[PDB]
């Protein structure tokens, strides 16, 4: 099987929370699926994705392998009020399915989360000790 | 009253854990920093396949944890400026059986996942702060040079033991040994000559 599963993070400033859950599922053909939802409420950009163990962390601008993107369904409201004249909110809900060949189980979950006080990247490989 | 040290490059501690291993099934690590190089090692516990690596890079704080069976990295920064402003700065990691912690002032990450294994959280190897053994690179160490700043209050903390490693260090203790000379306060570190 595998050696994880009901991944979650949380990461939070005042000016940006972020919420997500991961989920694997094994469809007993030779692949498997990863879901994550996220939900994000202030100011600022965040992203989950899949990613090998040799990605590095490292702040970017910009947004062998066997998993990839089959589908994703984002949901952004914005909400403008000027603060002392803007001022905005933002509300995200995002649900991305990644499929993945099994020959290769060694897969990393990469978060980004920039907000305008503080950001963050981090990368998580729930199984790594299985890989050496 | 707090315990504080200042690191000037050549300088670290080591408390042995040699005599005394170390195991629980959660712990806490917390400190305070100040500098104003970009890069440098804080705090390393765990020469083990488990370890704790506390560190600044490129003027972000970087944590990389190995937790039994999965590994952990994160970097964190403030987002107009960079943590190496000459101003103090807390940091706090909580691990346990699910779930990690990092809090650097105003930000937080909690990240965790089933992991339905027994492991143990312990370190056989020496407990390192401001700096290490050049010859020595120590598991997950993103940088390799010591630390040049200041560090107050570390204390690690499991559910058996709480070491206040600032405290032994400043006032002594047969298994807290220093490497060089520091003083036990935080020096003007725009003048560091």
């Amino acid at each position: 099987d595998f050696g994880w599963g009901d991944f979650h993070s949380n990461i939070k400033t005042v000016k940006l929370n972020l919420l997500i859950t991961g989920k694997i599922v094994d469809h007993g053909d030779g692949t498997f699926s990863v879901y994550f939802r996220h939900d994000s409420t202030g100011q600022g950009d965040v992203s989950v994705s899949l990613v090998p163990p040799t990605k590095i962390v490292e702040f970017d601008l910009a947004q062998s392998f066997n998993c990839r993107i089959e589908y994703e369904k984002v949901d952004k409201a914005t909400k403008n009020t000027l603060c002392n004249y803007t001022c905005y909110q933002e509300q995200t809900q995002s649900h991305v399915s990644w499929l993945c060949s099994k020959p290769f189980k060694v897969i990393c979950i990469y978060i980004s989360f920039y907000s305008t006080d503080y950001k963050l990247v981090q990368k998580v490989c729930p199984d790594y000790n299985y890989h050496s | 009253d707090a315990s504080i040290a200042t690191f000037k490059g050549s300088e670290y501690f080591a408390y042995d854990l040699s005599q005394n291993p170390i195991q629980s099934s959660s712990d806490e690590i917390t400190l305070s920093f100040k500098t104003l190089q970009r890069n440098g090692l804080m705090l390393h516990t765990g020469k083990s396949a488990d370890y704790v690596n506390l560190a600044l890079k490129n003027g972000a704080v970087s944590l990389v944890i190995n937790l039994g069976s999965g590994a952990f990295e994160a970097l964190v920064e403030p987002v107009n400026g960079k943590f190496n402003d000459n101003a103090w700065h807390d940091v706090k990691v909580t691990r346990n059986l699910r779930q990690v912690t990092i809090s650097v002032d105003g930000i937080l990450t909690t990240t965790g996942y089933t992991q339905e294994d027994y492991t143990m959280l312990g370190s056989d190897d020496f407990f390192y702060v401001g700096g290490s053994p050049s010859t020595a690179d120590l598991p997950g160490s993103p940088v390799s040079n010591n630390f040049m700043g200041c560090l107050k209050e570390v204390v690690y903390k499991n559910n058996d033991v709480r070491l206040e490693l600032s405290r032994l260090a400043k006032q002594g203790d047969p298994k807290m040994k220093i490497h060089g000379v520091v003083a036990f306060k935080c020096a003007a570190l725009e003048v560091l000559f």
